[PDB]
């Protein structure tokens, strides 16, 4: 896994309710948040099977 | 939105959902035929919901009318998040009147102090998290730019306005952006960012709507 695997979640500084998924490296399983749209980090995926290839084994 | 109200129902007839299957942004009707909104709520397709109330029941008067055309602004700057206007275009236009009403572009620009009214469905909680059904509503007066520059060294540019209050506890927050915020009758800001929500020092930083009128006409008037 790339290291940004391992970055927290992070919504940014934007007003924005969109959905996409990232690897909780805690519970070590991608997941589900709402990112701002705006200055966020790597561990932002536009769907869940691209998390999963990425950060989990796929 | 943070610290509100909820607005009685259809209040608000130049408000309008972003939808790609769920809520994500807000805007404001300008014209029967095009809504404004934020650059950063971009998406490829997208469909606007005038007329609703509460986004999770079909109530009965909501349009659900699909985007013909999509422009951002074209100095849109991703990092420091100047120019954070975009344009859609609706596909057939709105049936207006009474419950669905277009929203007038500003005459001057605001000068603080002046009071607005900042309208949408995005959290209620500026520690934990919680997104209302129903419409909400907040009254806030437009900041100096002294004020503003001074809650944000360095990040504010002159088509940045900041509205709320230094002593927090009211704000809009994620879910709102793209939203209006009205003063006088005419549309002076769009929700985009700020520092997590409703915090102590740290207003809601908006899109200065009269900055782009002239863009705004034209865009329209070409389109
Ligand atoms: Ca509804």
């Amino acid at each position: 896994k790339p290291d940004f695997c391992f970055l927290e979640e992070d919504p940014g500084i934007c007003r924005g309710y969109i959905t996409r998924y990232f690897y909780n490296n805690q519970t070590k399983q991608c997941e589900r948040f709402k990112y701002g749209g705006c200055l966020g980090n790597m561990n932002n995926f536009e769907t869940l099977e691209e998390c999963k290839n990425i950060c989990e084994d796929g | 939105i943070v610290g509100g109200y909820t607005c009685a129902a259809n209040s608000i007839p130049y408000q309008v959902s972003l939808n790609s299957g769920s809520h994500f942004c807000g805007g404001s009707l300008i014209n029967s035929q095009w809504v404004v909104s934020a650059a950063h709520c971009y998406k490829s397709r997208i469909q606007v919901r005038l007329g609703e109330h509460n986004i999770d029941v079909l109530e009965g008067n909501e349009q659900f009318i699909n985007a013909a055309k999509i422009i951002t602004h074209p100095n849109f700057n991703g990092n420091t998040l100047d120019n954070d206007i975009m344009l859609i275009k609706l596909s057939s236009p709105a049936t207006l009147n009474s419950r669905v009403a277009t929203v007038s572009l500003p005459r001057s620009c605001a000068a603080a102090g002046t009071e607005c009214l900042i309208s949408g469905w995005g959290n209620t909680k500026s520690s934990g998290s919680s997104y209302p059904s129903l419409l909400q509503c907040l009254k806030a007066p437009v900041l100096s730019d002294s004020s503003c520059k001074s809650s944000y060294p360095g990040q504010i540019t002159g088509n940045m306005i900041c509205v709320g209050f230094l002593e927090g506890g009211k704000d809009s927050c994620q879910g709102d952006s793209g939203g209006p915020v009205v003063c006088n009758g005419q549309l002076q800001g769009i929700v985009s960012w700020g520092y997590g929500c409703a915090q102590k020092n740290k207003p809601g930083v908006y899109t200065k709507v009269c900055n782009y009128v002239n863009w705004i006409q034209q865009t329209i008037a070409a389109n």
